[PDB]
């Protein structure tokens, strides 16, 4: 199922950056590199031991402690309902990778 | 934890890199930037093997595994919570190919 | 107009011809238009203050702090002017009129100069001391118009301030402040606190109104996207090209569109 959510998420993303560009042109650059208005990367993972066997709950940005925003950009709300989305589906994407290969 | 990148598209990176803090899981303070595309990111694998095993960043990121040169973390499929990854298309679409965990996902 | 006449006539004639002209790839384009204006190198006021514009957007670029440099390269170099951290943005003041009252708001260089809130005061500081200097042209129809334009920039960062930098905490007065004669005074989109009731206080000034419309995309983005479709507009009203005026920095804006519109394209 997330890997179905996954190209999907890429496309919802793709969005953003062309409402980046429309409305703030070109992005901070640099350090700064703006775009982001919301999922800072901050996460907290943990290993839980299912049917006797420890699986790592790595949930990434979006589904992670210590998450943060600052405000939102011209194209920033875009950048959260697309780019922070795709942080939310790639912290399952995780999870879920590593509790598929220690079962397997 | 974190998240550490250091090589992709950047696009989507960026803007999902950090907004108000975090350091953008220190991948501007450590690591390296999100950005890539000029040099090879066979030392976006040896990073991660580096500094996303070292327990700061869970995660990476590839684009498309066409010049994402992934195929040198093939053998990172091994201990997946190091080493976890999967290509999005962020304007470059994935194209399955030997890379960090689009094997043993596919698979 | 027969001072046109009199002189300055080849000038203005290279500067339509060049406008007329044109109707990675934005930043190939912004070269361009950059190395014509050099090569050019009254409407010459004008179009040093979109350059001085274009610029203060470069100086905060500068003033805070990364390849800086090579940021800064890849910029047009009349929007990255040769001639040109407090030190930076004091350097920056120097032939630029628009860096110093960005200076002045960004008290604490570049950590009061942040991309996330604080650069956007510090730019609208800037583009405040760059609508000056294009107030320094004595007036003109074109100042009329870089006046309306200057109040859409305005309501645009009003509209944006009671959006989202009510979180970052930007001061009512201050963000008022920082929104910006026309431009100076819009107590009407400040009225209303709340973002949904601000919107449309924003969209009721005259640059948003009859231009905006809908704005699905617009006045409801942050930053200074609001007046998006009154800067098509400003566009279009270079379009008419009505001589004997000064219009090159109509002409820089309409080249600086064509860019946009060409970036906006990308592939296909």
């Amino acid at each position: 199922t997330t890997k179905e959510s996954m190209g999907e998420v890429m496309k919802d993303s793709s969005f953003a950056l062309i409402e980046a560009k429309y409305v703030a042109g070109e992005n901070i650059k640099h350090i700064v590199l703006e775009n982001v208005q919301n999922a800072s990367i901050k996460v907290r993972s943990r290993q839980e031991n299912i049917a006797g066997v420890k699986i790592p709950k790595f949930e990434y940005f979006t589904d992670g402690e210590t998450k943060n925003d600052l405000t939102g950009l011209a194209r920033g709300g875009q950048q959260v309902q697309q780019c922070r989305a795709a942080y939310v589906k790639a912290i399952e994407l995780l999870v879920e990778l590593a509790s598929l290969q220690t079962s397997f | 934890s974190a998240l550490i990148a250091m090589i992709a598209d950047e696009d989507t990176v960026t803007g999902f890199l950090l907004a108000g803090v975090g350091n953008v899981d220190l991948r501007r303070k450590t690591n390296y930037l999100i950005v890539d595309s000029k040099t090879t990111v066979k030392a976006i694998e040896d990073a991660f093997k580096e500094f996303t095993t070292k327990e700061d960043i869970a995660i990476v990121l590839i684009s498309q595994y066409v010049a994402n040169m992934i195929r040198f973390l093939v053998d990172s499929y091994n201990k997946p919570i190091p080493a976890i990854l999967e290509i999005p298309s962020k304007d470059h679409p994935y194209d399955p190919a030997h890379d960090s965990v689009l094997s043993r996902v596919k698979n | 107009a027969m001072t046109f006449n009199i002189h300055g006539g080849y000038l203005e004639a290279i500067v339509r011809g060049y406008r007329a002209g044109l109707l990675t790839i934005v930043e190939k384009c912004t070269l361009k238009l950059v190395d014509e204006y050099k090569h050019m190198l009254p409407l010459s006021t004008f179009l040093e203050y979109i350059t001085y514009g274009h610029m203060i957007d470069n100086v905060v670029l500068i003033v805070t702090g990364r390849d800086v440099q090579e940021l800064l390269e890849k910029c047009h170099p009349l929007g990255m002017f040769d001639s040109i951290m407090r030190e930076l943005y004091r350097l920056v003041l120097v032939d630029t009129p628009l860096a110093p009252y960005f200076s002045e708001c960004i008290t604490s260089e570049d950590l009061d100069d942040m991309n996330i809130e604080i650069m956007r005061n510090t730019l609208y500081k800037a583009y405040l001391e760059d609508f000056y200097k294009f107030c320094q042209k004595l007036g003109g129809a074109t100042a009329e118009i870089m006046s309306d334009l200057l109040a859409f920039e305005a309501d645009r960062r009003a509209v944006n301030i009671t959006i989202n930098s009510i979180g970052t905490e930007l001061t009512r007065d201050d963000r008022r402040k920082l929104y910006s004669l026309y431009p100076y005074g819009h107590e009407e989109l400040a009225v209303c606190e709340d973002i949904d009731q601000v919107r449309g206080v924003m969209e009721k000034y005259p640059p948003y109104q009859s231009i905006f419309s809908k704005l699905s995309y617009g006045e409801s983005q942050m930053l200074d996207k609001a007046f998006y479709e009154e800067e098509v507009k400003r566009l279009c009203l270079a379009f008419e090209q009505q001589f004997h005026y000064g219009v090159f920095f109509a002409y820089m804006r309409l080249r600086e569109q064509e860019i946009r519109n060409l970036m906006w394209i990308s592939e296909c």
